[PDB]
DNA sequence: TGCGAAATTCCATGACA
DNA sequence: ATTGTCATGGAATTTCGCA
DNA sequence: TGCGAAATTCCATGACA
DNA sequence: ATTGTCATGGAATTTCGCA
């Protein structure tokens, strides 16, 4: 403060000020003589409350808010201070978008066999089709085959007809689902239970964790507007068609069709493949086996400059997640305690609950 | 001449009346040739309609080459001649009095019929929620004749619900004297 | 057809059909020994129809299609076929997505002046704040020097009370806006012309064209939340507030805050810049000229490697704007009459309207 | 001493009571003292409420260092003050009954008393949705002394509304005898 | 005529419904 | 008949203080 | 052992609220 | 306590038919 100031005002050196440029009283107020001009150098017991007052001005970030403070005053450091305060306003923090990317996306390994894994999902609302308004969908993770079920709710007791319907043919290991209510219920949780299929949730508000299914969905989409244009509608009577037909589409990648991958044989459909009539089923089963290891797998594509991976102990902030009109889109910051792997951690969250979280949720608090 | 597969032939057939449950009164029962794996479809009557909207369904999952029946009025009625012609499924009927099969099928209509009634008896009307179950244990039946169940043989792989514990299948003389005081 | 292949069985040569395979007779059936394995060929008056018929199973494009019809068929060039009917299929062409990027965007050159160009625009609903809903966002294109309007609706009438009391400190020549229904009414028209102001519209559905003014809006929405953290939505009294504090925020690139590129010198607001207290107006007004002529101007990016770029009368279809659910997301195939400039085109729609819109807003129609 | 500047001085007064215009009896006058540039601004009473709310209006745009006013009681009150206060704008009072500017606003003031009446009168009630043009006309308008219009002056740029018909600014004598006859 | 650190410039990221 | 923009904060680069 | 063209593979683009 | 995906159609590359 003016302890600092005095020994320089005496042509004393302080760490900090150079010492080629003159230092004067003026105005009852310590000056300096700078390239740009000459600027008032405050007290340290001031400088807080100077950066503080610039910043508020329109909660500007560090060279907009440095801009203002030089119009005035010098002293040495002037951006620390500044940096300082940002990473103190708690109004920025949880309003300012960030400016760093995620890390590059995992591709996680194809589940081994069909009924290891299902993703589901709804689809709608709709427009109304025999009194249905939603579209449950369950997407076998091996063979990419898909059932349908349209239901008047996207609701665990509608979740639970149809599954016991599709059940019947095969008990999966795992289903996985986003964080919808329907799957979320203790209701939901008790059927699986009693059958031994573990649930496995999404991170919330990240699709791209049941991409699987939510990839489907867009096909199944596509397929009902094709097939709807011209006529009212009506999707509820194709559902079945669709089925259908998505299960015996090839994908040029894999050149197979989901049926294919599932049962090793065409069935009775149009242009069904004939290149096994002469093996024995046996045989048949046997190149499949061979057919489903071999499978194309995707890997991880290379990094944004400017992405960013999350490390124990880091401040980071969710995303709010559907924050109302002129409220901020950031959660306050919050502490990684666990890093699950590079695009998933889990978070304590200043109440503190432990949750589970998509980096894509995510940014790094910023300023520390 | 080929090899047997999956979907070369499914064999169908009715199973009724029974209790009423949820006001369904029939199965239809659909059995792939080679593999022996089993649909069952619960209906209100054993009609062309209602065979049509069972098969409707099985048919959006794999459509058969063959559908072999007896000569059932369902199954012998010209609008499910149409629904057959539509799909492309050639449609085989065994001659009145003479049902045949093969012994696989015939096995396991044997199976199927001998599961339903042990598992009526003490609750007759519960029926329609079992169908599930019936059905994973069917499919997860071993074939003596095959060294597989018809899970293995339709998805070459093993199933997550083994049923490792093969039942009597037999009636207790508990259910034997409560099956006679059922019915009376 | 049966003339090309009756040639063929008696061990002749026809151009396209290999010499070095052995094709034979069998079920009445011409069939081709091929490494794959046999398969029909069939006449050629039956292959336009077995084509859809792959097709029309799911709607596939190239590949999907082939892989079916390649199950049972071979015919030379078969893919030739399969595209020929890719390109008459009304129903994928008006649902199916692009797949190429449109070509890199423009950046059009600053306005020469303060008043040359204003750039307008509404926000809102936004929660009720007195009685008001929206906000007339009016900025300056050489200065971004902004204007903030409350009104209780996005209309003509109040766009015109709004304007009315700006342009009291000066007329614009140019006023651009998108085409809301505010700015396009013919009210709005007499009175713009009434004072010799020209009305420039954006291309439709495009909000980067009034990039300009739509990004003031954020920033006005981001200082609006910072300062209603907390606090119940009453922005009503915050809009001078907002106003005064981003025309006297820097934009680091500039070094520059909007008011004084406007007038050249700081009002009376904190931290105002005093570089020029010993210069005349005279010589004040020289150094701004000179200021407002040096501005950082940004380049076009680089081209995406599958960018696309429009051709005088190209086949091209123009995105539906609020596409109904299970509904196409294209209009029917139009044809390109000018290119304005590589973003913006006028097509003839099949109506036949001629039309002037972005580039963003099209995909070439696939397959010609 | 430094060369004067916009926004170095703004000086403020009240026009009126005028014939009513949408409810609205007064205009309070803003010319900036550096560049001759004017805002009005239509009120309906010369309170330190009504000059407050204009104010509040024009210092959204930019911020006088000094206002000058008369000492009017709206520009006198404690509240007025506070404002000023506020905004760190320092007041300043011309001696009663004695009004000083500098001859550049006395000059600029007397423009606008005159290019009022002359509109005012044949439509004495029309004049709120004239402000904007009379404005214009005003900052448009050439200054003898400097070579600039204060348009020019405040933006450093030529406007898009010349005025290049500088107007009589005197009444015809149609408006002459129709003006002693309006308030008659 | 070169060092360490501060200052400035660069620029990907994201949001304007 | 028209056309993206620009605050933001780590990183990269340049400049500064001193010798 | 190399040419022209057909076939296949590659892969950015975009949409799953 | 978890994790993107994959149809699509021009372009790039490889293979094919023939010599
Ligand atoms: C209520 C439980 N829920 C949460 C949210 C509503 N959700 C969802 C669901 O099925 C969803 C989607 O299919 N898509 C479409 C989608 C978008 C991008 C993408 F990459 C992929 Cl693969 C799909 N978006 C969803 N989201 C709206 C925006 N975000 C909020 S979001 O969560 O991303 C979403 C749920 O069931
Ligand atoms: C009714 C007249 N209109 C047309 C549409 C509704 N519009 C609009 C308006 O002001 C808009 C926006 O500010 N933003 C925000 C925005 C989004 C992306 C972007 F790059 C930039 Cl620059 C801004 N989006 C709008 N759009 C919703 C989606 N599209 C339909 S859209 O047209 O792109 C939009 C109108 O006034
Ligand atoms: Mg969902
Ligand atoms: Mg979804
Ligand atoms: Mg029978
Ligand atoms: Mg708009
Ligand atoms: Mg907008
Ligand atoms: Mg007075
Ligand atoms: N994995
Ligand atoms: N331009
Ligand atoms: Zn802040
Ligand atoms: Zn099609």
């Amino acid at each position: 403060l003016d302890a600092e100031l005095d020994q320089l005002l005496q042509g004393h050196y302080i760490k900090g000020y150079p010492k080629q440029y003159t230092y004067f009283l003026e105005d009852g107020k310590v000056k300096v003589s700078r390239p740009e001009g000459v600027k008032i150098i405050p007290p340290q017991s001031d400088r807080q409350k100077i950066v503080l007052q610039a910043h508020n001005l329109a909660h500007t970030g560090r060279e907009a808010t440095l801009l203002k403070i030089a119009n005035l005053y010098w002293w040495p450091n002037m951006r620390k201070d500044v940096v300082k305060q940002l990473g103190r306003c708690q109004q920025c923090l949880i309003t300012n978008a960030s400016n760093k990317a995620s890390g590059p996306i995992l591709r996680p390994d194809r589940p081994q066999k069909p009924f290891d894994k299902f993703f589901i999902d709804y689809i709608g609302p709709l427009p109304p089709s025999q009194g249905y308004l939603y579209v449950l969908v369950v997407v076998d993770g091996m063979t990419g085959f898909t059932w349908l079920y349209p239901t008047k709710a996207p609701s665990t007791s509608a979740t639970v007809k149809s599954l016991n319907v599709l059940t019947s043919i095969a008990i999966p290991k795992v289903i996985h689902s986003d964080q919808g209510a329907a799957f979320t219920s203790s209701t939901f949780a008790e059927w699986a239970k009693e059958r031994g299929i573990h649930l496995e949730f999404s991170t919330p508000y990240h699709p791209q964790s049941s991409g699987k299914v939510e990839r489907k969905n867009s096909d199944i989409k596509r397929l009902l507007t094709k097939l709807l244009v011209g006529r009212p509608t009506k999707w509820y009577d194709l559902l079945p068609v669709v089925q259908l037909a998505l299960n015996n589409t090839y994908s040029p990648v894999l050149k197979y069709t989901p049926h294919q991958l599932l049962f090793g044989i065409d069935s009775n459909t149009p242009f069904a493949n004939q290149d096994t009539l002469d093996l024995t089923r046996e045989e048949e089963l046997s190149l499949l086996q061979e057919i489903r290891t071999s499978l194309y797998h995707p890997s991880t594509p290379p990094a944004s400059s400017r992405s960013w991976s999350p490390v124990v102990g880091q401040l980071v902030q969710e995303r709010v997640a559907r924050p109302a009109s002129l409220r901020p889109r950031w959660h306050k910051p919050s502490t990684v305690l666990k890093v699950l792997n590079p695009r998933t951690v889990v978070i304590l969250d200043h109440l503190g609950n432990n949750r589970t979280v998509s980096i894509d949720n995510l940014k790094p608090t910023s300023h520390q | 001449d080929r090899p047997q597969k999956p979907f070369d032939k499914f064999f169908i057939d009715y199973i009724g009346p029974l209790p009423p449950s949820q006001g369904y009164l029939y199965v239809l029962v659909v059995v792939d040739g080679m593999t022996g794996f089993t649909w069952l479809y619960p209906t209100k009557a054993p009609s062309t309609s209602a065979t049509v909207k069972s098969l409707n369904v099985l048919t959006s999952i794999a459509i058969p080459k063959v559908i072999h029946s007896d000569q059932g009025a369902a199954f012998t009625s010209s609008t499910f001649a149409e629904w057959a012609k539509e799909r492309g499924i050639h449609l085989e009927f065994s001659t009145p009095y003479h049902p045949q099969s093969s012994g696989k099928v015939e096995r396991k209509n044997s199976d199927i019929k001998r599961l339903l009634t042990k598992l009526l008896v003490g609750r007759p009307t519960k029926w329609y929620d079992l169908l599930p179950v019936v059905q994973l244990a069917l499919n997860n039946t071993y074939s003596p004749v095959l060294k597989y169940t018809p899970h293995q043989l339709l998805f070459g792989i093993d199933s997550n619900t083994p049923f490792a514990n093969q039942d009597t299948l037999d009636l207790t003389r508990e259910e034997e004297l409560s099956l006679l005081q059922e019915i009376r």
